[PDB]
RNA sequence: CGUGAGGGAAAGGUGAAAAGAACCCCGGGAGGGGAGUGAAAUAGAGCCUGAAACCGUGGGCUUACAAGCAGUCACGGCCCCGAGGGGUUGUGGCGUGCCUAUUGAAGCAUGAGCCGGCGACUCACGGUCGUGGGCGAGCUUAAGCCGUUGAGGCGGAGGC
RNA sequence: GUGGAGCCUGGGAGUGAGGGCGCGAGCGAUAACGUCCGCGUCCGAGCGCGGGAACAACCGAGACCGCCAGCUAAGGCCCCC
RNA sequence: GGAUGACCCCAGGCGGUAGGGGAGCGUUCCCGAUGCCGAUGAAGGCCGACCCGCGAGGGCGGCUGGAGGUAAGGGAAGUGC
């Protein structure tokens, strides 16, 4: 028996192109531009979903630096004095405490300084 | 008031009324669980080193999940190598009750 | 590409056109042209073991022993070669057409009357084999038909 | 109401066309009239008559009133192409596209 | 000269960039102060055969 | 949770006496200032520093033997047109520009970096027309 | 097409039934708009279905101080569907097409205008391992012959 | 010393253009992004990740997937960052 | 563990070109099928932010289309651009 292209080509070139749709020019109305357009967007998703943990952490990291500058120190004095007292919290709290919380922030500068 | 919670190594504020999504949390559906807390704030503050001795967050599991699926793709140049990966992120559903101090 | 109606000439020169090279338009790549590793004439018989099919024989008519579903007659009373008379016939041996039958015997007024019966396949005894057994929910046959089975599995 | 006209297979590019029916769309009935009049454009002569065939159908088949007409779309897709052959220097042999119109104009009524 | 070419096919965007500049202007039009046709100013009127405020044209 | 992202505030203006400072090491924090990592809420995306007014910029200080030997350059795009100003000429001529250079050079690149250093005022001698913003004098 | 020997295409489908659209209307005609036929007329003869490239009309978001393998991660704005999602993209982060060939390519090394369809590890016989079964000092038939008319059997010559 | 260790029999390969670096020599000129061997390494195949402005093979390190969590490596902590 | 791919628990491995091996998806055709789905709408087409699957894919729903399609389990190839 034969067995002819048929239906299966036209529905994996739809695939792609569907996954495409937003592309500029052929890269969302030619198969070929959108799976090579494709082949990059998911290495790229893929370097970001990591990359977004170091963003996030350097933005938290810069908020907190200028949140306990105001109370006098820096922020790898306010780390280390966080160490000696054993407070865990984390980067992404107290970046919100230092916008949301101030007096919580300026209680935690406190056991900072007076850890070392 | 509100709370600093520790559950699947990671943290979150927490209040009564919040609903949040958490790593899985191996308990049933309309069970309730108490979290560590790692800080108390709000009217009084209370900090802990590293959690708080008598404290506890109230939480009732709404229920389990998974996440919306992403694709995890890899891709070498000039190599032939192609991986096509669907991934979908378990998670419980909790509902915060109280904040026991 | 050998067989196809097209000339063996070179469609144009190797070189300096600015296209792409070619020999004759018979050649696979051509729409049109001979086709790779079709098929072919075939021969699929092949010599299955005479004691593999005797045996499978015996064990497919076994199969049906095991079940319930092999029976045995001495006669079809009173057909003789029409349909209706076999209907009759079955109704009394309990073969109402809920079943497909596979009825062997050397009676060919019998096979005759049954043969059109959409739940009924017909075989004289020498004809009995595996497939014919294995596609049918019953067995039915011939004393003497279970005699010819016997002597071909012994 | 909308009435509409179409001139199919109009043997003309439809780029060239388009041109043209850019200057009539959303205008009266009456300001396209005087517009395709003085275009200095072959196009002119066919928009024209198939802008008059909407404004007579219109009037005669939908109940529409012709001073009330204006050009509510109006646009031009391409037909098949009529391909021929333009010889050149060298033996060689081009094809010449000569193309080819379906020209669309829509009528609806601009009440008060 | 040696036979330039077109290094890359036009953009779709770029091609209909290029023509931002080809859209017809409308012709210009006055009343013809006698039969109050529309006509390109200072020419005499088809329609009627006048111009300056006398006839000039069998129409 | 997700991370705090503020709603527009009113930028604050301040303003800065340069008279006797040193050319880079103040120039490093008008541009933080700029940027606005001075506050607790600072977003990377958003221009959200202060206005930054600054005063007495032709009294600017430098070190070694800056005045002569550093160079400002500009390139015309025409054959020959590499332009070389010494820091004395600068001052001498268009003496804001110094501190404009120098803060310039420690922004981002970009679109908002661009923004960001239009909201640096600069001005050489003891006045500025901003009284109308009211700067809130700062000592840095 | 070629002097000639010779080479050598493309091109199938309305509907159940022509009932293949009288007649009126714009138009020189073509074409269309009504009427009418039909279960259906974007089944209207340039006729089943009617993908894709490609062209256009309308709408939402967006764009004229901006540096770009065109995406991706984040946030904000607007629009839409109704602690959610879809569309769009202002700013910020990151970011050297695909394939081939190479010690080494984004590479200024090959190939590709784009889309659709055709397009390359097979078959026979023999061998050699492995493997699923049959039988086992034995295993097995070939051509034929009889039967069947999608029935299977006989056949020991011969082979190992 | 229990390791994607080793040995034995058999089936299937591919490879037989390498390249940089360190060390040891020859050739070259105490030249070459040179050439030819030896021991090692990495790239090749890790043009995946951090550092080195950028950069296969230098330093750090062997990427199953997800996280808006934590600790470190080299390298860094005036601003761009 | 439990006895046997029933599922759970603890642990360790899981960069990869040439290449070896394994497990699957889909296409055409045969048996299943004198069946079964089908005009209360087959195949094919167009959508989908929904469901299942690691994935190749498979469902389901809306629209189009207007007459075919074909299960569990197996068989054979002109089988995926
Ligand atoms: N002698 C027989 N009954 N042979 C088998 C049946 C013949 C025929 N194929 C049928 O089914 O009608
Ligand atoms: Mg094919
Ligand atoms: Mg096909
Ligand atoms: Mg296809
Ligand atoms: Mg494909
Ligand atoms: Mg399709
Ligand atoms: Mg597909
Ligand atoms: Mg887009
Ligand atoms: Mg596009
Ligand atoms: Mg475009
Ligand atoms: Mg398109
Ligand atoms: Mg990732
Ligand atoms: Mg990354
Ligand atoms: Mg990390
Ligand atoms: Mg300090
Ligand atoms: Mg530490
Ligand atoms: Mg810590
Ligand atoms: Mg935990
Ligand atoms: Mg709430
Ligand atoms: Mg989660
Ligand atoms: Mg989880
Ligand atoms: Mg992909
Ligand atoms: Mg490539
Ligand atoms: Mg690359
Ligand atoms: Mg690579
Ligand atoms: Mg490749
Ligand atoms: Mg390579
Ligand atoms: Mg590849
Ligand atoms: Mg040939
Ligand atoms: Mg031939
Ligand atoms: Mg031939
Ligand atoms: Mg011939
Ligand atoms: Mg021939
Ligand atoms: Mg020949
Ligand atoms: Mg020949
Ligand atoms: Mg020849
Ligand atoms: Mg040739
Ligand atoms: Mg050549
Ligand atoms: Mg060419
Ligand atoms: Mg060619
Ligand atoms: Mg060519
Ligand atoms: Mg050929
Ligand atoms: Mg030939
Ligand atoms: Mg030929
Ligand atoms: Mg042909
Ligand atoms: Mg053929
Ligand atoms: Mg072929
Ligand atoms: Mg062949
Ligand atoms: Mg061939
Ligand atoms: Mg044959
Ligand atoms: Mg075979
Ligand atoms: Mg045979
Ligand atoms: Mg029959
Ligand atoms: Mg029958
Ligand atoms: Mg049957
Ligand atoms: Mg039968
Ligand atoms: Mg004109
Ligand atoms: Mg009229
Ligand atoms: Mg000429
Ligand atoms: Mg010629
Ligand atoms: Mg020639
Ligand atoms: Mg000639
Ligand atoms: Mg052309
Ligand atoms: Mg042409
Ligand atoms: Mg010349
Ligand atoms: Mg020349
Ligand atoms: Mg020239
Ligand atoms: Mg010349
Ligand atoms: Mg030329
Ligand atoms: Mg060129
Ligand atoms: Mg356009
Ligand atoms: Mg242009
Ligand atoms: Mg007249
Ligand atoms: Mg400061
Ligand atoms: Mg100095
Ligand atoms: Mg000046
Ligand atoms: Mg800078
Ligand atoms: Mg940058
Ligand atoms: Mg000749
Ligand atoms: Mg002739
Ligand atoms: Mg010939
Ligand atoms: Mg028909
Ligand atoms: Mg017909
Ligand atoms: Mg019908
Ligand atoms: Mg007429
Ligand atoms: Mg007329
Ligand atoms: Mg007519
Ligand atoms: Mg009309
Ligand atoms: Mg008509
Ligand atoms: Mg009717
Ligand atoms: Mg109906
Ligand atoms: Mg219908
Ligand atoms: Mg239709
Ligand atoms: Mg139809
Ligand atoms: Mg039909
Ligand atoms: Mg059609
Ligand atoms: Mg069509
Ligand atoms: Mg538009
Ligand atoms: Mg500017
Ligand atoms: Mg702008
Ligand atoms: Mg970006
Ligand atoms: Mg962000
Ligand atoms: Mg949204
Ligand atoms: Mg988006
Ligand atoms: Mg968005
Ligand atoms: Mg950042
Ligand atoms: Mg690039
Ligand atoms: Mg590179
Ligand atoms: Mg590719
Ligand atoms: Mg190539
Ligand atoms: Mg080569
Ligand atoms: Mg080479
Ligand atoms: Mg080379
Ligand atoms: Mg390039
Ligand atoms: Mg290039
Ligand atoms: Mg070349
Ligand atoms: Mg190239
Ligand atoms: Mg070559
Ligand atoms: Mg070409
Ligand atoms: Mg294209
Ligand atoms: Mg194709
Ligand atoms: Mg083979
Ligand atoms: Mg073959
Ligand atoms: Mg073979
Ligand atoms: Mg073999
Ligand atoms: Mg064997
Ligand atoms: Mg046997
Ligand atoms: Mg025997
Ligand atoms: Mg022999
Ligand atoms: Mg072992
Ligand atoms: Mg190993
Ligand atoms: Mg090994
Ligand atoms: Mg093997
Ligand atoms: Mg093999
Ligand atoms: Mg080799
Ligand atoms: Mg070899
Ligand atoms: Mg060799
Ligand atoms: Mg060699
Ligand atoms: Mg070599
Ligand atoms: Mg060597
Ligand atoms: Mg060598
Ligand atoms: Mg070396
Ligand atoms: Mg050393
Ligand atoms: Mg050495
Ligand atoms: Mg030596
Ligand atoms: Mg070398
Ligand atoms: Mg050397
Ligand atoms: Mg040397
Ligand atoms: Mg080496
Ligand atoms: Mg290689
Ligand atoms: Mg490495
Ligand atoms: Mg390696
Ligand atoms: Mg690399
Ligand atoms: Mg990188
Ligand atoms: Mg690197
Ligand atoms: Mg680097
Ligand atoms: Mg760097
Ligand atoms: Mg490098
Ligand atoms: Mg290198
Ligand atoms: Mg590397
Ligand atoms: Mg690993
Ligand atoms: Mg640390
Ligand atoms: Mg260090
Ligand atoms: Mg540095
Ligand atoms: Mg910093
Ligand atoms: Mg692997
Ligand atoms: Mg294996
Ligand atoms: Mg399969
Ligand atoms: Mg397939
Ligand atoms: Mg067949
Ligand atoms: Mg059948
Ligand atoms: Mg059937
Ligand atoms: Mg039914
Ligand atoms: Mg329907
Ligand atoms: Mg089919
Ligand atoms: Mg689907
Ligand atoms: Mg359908
Ligand atoms: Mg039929
Ligand atoms: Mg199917
Ligand atoms: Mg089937
Ligand atoms: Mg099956
Ligand atoms: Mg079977
Ligand atoms: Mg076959
Ligand atoms: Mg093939
Ligand atoms: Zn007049």
């Amino acid at each position: 028996p034969r067995a002819k292209t048929g239906v299966v080509r036209r529905r994996k070139h739809k695939k792609i192109l569907k996954l495409a749709k937003g592309y500029w020019g052929l890269r969302s109305k030619s198969f070929r531009k959108a799976r090579e357009t494709l082949f990059a967007a998911g290495n790229y998703a893929y370097a970001h979903r990591k990359r977004r943990k170091r963003d996030f952490r350097r933005l938290w990291i810069v908020r907190i630096n200028a949140a306990c500058r105001q109370h006098g120190l820096n922020y790898s004095t306010f780390i280390h004095g966080l160490k000696k007292a054993g407070i865990e919290v984390d980067r992404k709290n107290l970046a919100d405490l230092a916008v949301r919380e101030p007096q919580v922030f300026a209680e935690l500068v406190e056991r900072a300084k007076a850890a070392q | 008031m509100f709370a600093i919670v520790k559950t699947g190594g990671k943290q979150y504020r927490v209040e009564p009324g919040l609903k949040l999504r958490v790593e899985k949390l191996d308990a049933e559906p309309g069970a309730t669980v108490e979290l560590p807390v790692l800080l108390l704030g709000g009217e009084k503050t209370v900090v802990g080193t590293p959690v708080v001795e008598g404290a506890s967050v109230v939480a009732e599991v709404l229920g389990h999940g998974r996440g919306k699926k992403i694709l995890v793709s890899k891709f070498k140049a000039k190599v032939q190598y192609r991986r096509k990966k669907g991934h979908r992120q378990p998670y419980t559903e909790l509902l915060i009750k109280e904040i026991r101090g | 590409r050998g067989e196809v109606a097209y000339s063996g000439r070179k469609i144009w020169p190797q070189k300096h056109t600015g296209r792409a090279r070619h020999g004759d338009i018979g050649a696979p790549i051509f729409v049109g042209g001979g086709v790779v590793f079709g098929p072919k004439p075939r021969d699929y018989s092949y010599t299955l073991p005479k004691k593999v099919r005797k045996k499978g024989l015996a064990m497919a008519v076994a199969d049906r022993a095991r079940e319930g579903k092999l029976l045995l007659v001495e006669a079809f009373a009173g057909v003789n070669g029409k349909t209706k008379e076999f209907l009759a016939w079955a109704k009394e041996a309990g073969l109402d057409g809920s079943e497909s039958v596979l009825l062997v015997t050397g009676n060919e007024l019998v096979r005759r009357a049954a043969r059109n019966l959409p739940w009924v396949v017909t075989l004289a005894p020498e004809g009995l084999n595996v497939y014919d057994i294995v596609r049918t929910e019953r067995l039915v046959m011939d004393l003497d038909a279970w005699e010819v089975f016997q002597n071909r599995i012994g | 109401m909308e009435a509409k006209a179409i001139a199919r297979y109009v043997r003309i590019s439809p780029r060239k066309v388009r041109l043209v029916v850019d200057l009539i769309r959303g205008k009266s009935l009456e300001e396209a009239r005087n517009i395709l009049r003085y275009t200095n454009k072959r196009g002119a002569y066919f928009v024209a008559k198939v802008l008059e065939s909407a404004a007579a159908n219109a009037v005669n088949n939908h109940d529409m009133l012709e001073d009330r007409l204006y050009v509510k779309a109006a646009y031009v897709d391409e037909g098949p192409a009529l391909k021929r052959v333009l010889p050149r220097a060298r033996g060689r042999a081009d094809i010449i596209k000569k193309r080819t119109s379906h020209i669309t104009v829509i009528l609806g009524e601009k009440h008060g | 000269a040696k036979h330039p070419v077109p290094k890359k096919k036009t953009s779709k965007a770029r091609r209909d960039a290029r023509r931002s500049h080809h859209a017809l202007t409308p012709p210009t039009l006055v009343p013809c102060p006698e039969c109050k046709a529309m006509k390109p100013p200072h020419t005499v009127c088809p329609e009627c055969g006048y111009y300056a405020g006398r006839k000039v044209l069998e129409v | 949770m997700k991370t705090y992202v503020p709603k527009q505030v009113e930028p604050r203006w301040v303003l800065i006496d340069a008279e006797g400072k040193t050319l880079g090491r103040l120039a490093t924090k008008i541009a933080t200032l700029l940027r606005g990592k001075h506050r607790p809420d600072w977003t990377p995306n958003v221009a959200m520093g202060d206005f930054v007014v600054v005063v007495n910029a032709d009294k600017i200080r430098v070190t070694g033997k800056k005045l002569e030997q550093k160079i400002y350059t500009r390139y015309s795009g025409y054959p020959g047109g590499l332009k070389k100003i010494p820091l004395e000429k600068m001052l001498a001529t268009h003496p804001e520009r110094v501190l404009e250079h120098a803060v310039k050079g420690m922004l981002p690149k970009g679109p908002l970096g661009r923004r960001l250093f239009k909201r640096l005022k600069v001005y050489a001698g003891p006045d500025h027309p901003h009284q109308a913003q009211r700067p809130e004098k700062l000592e840095v």
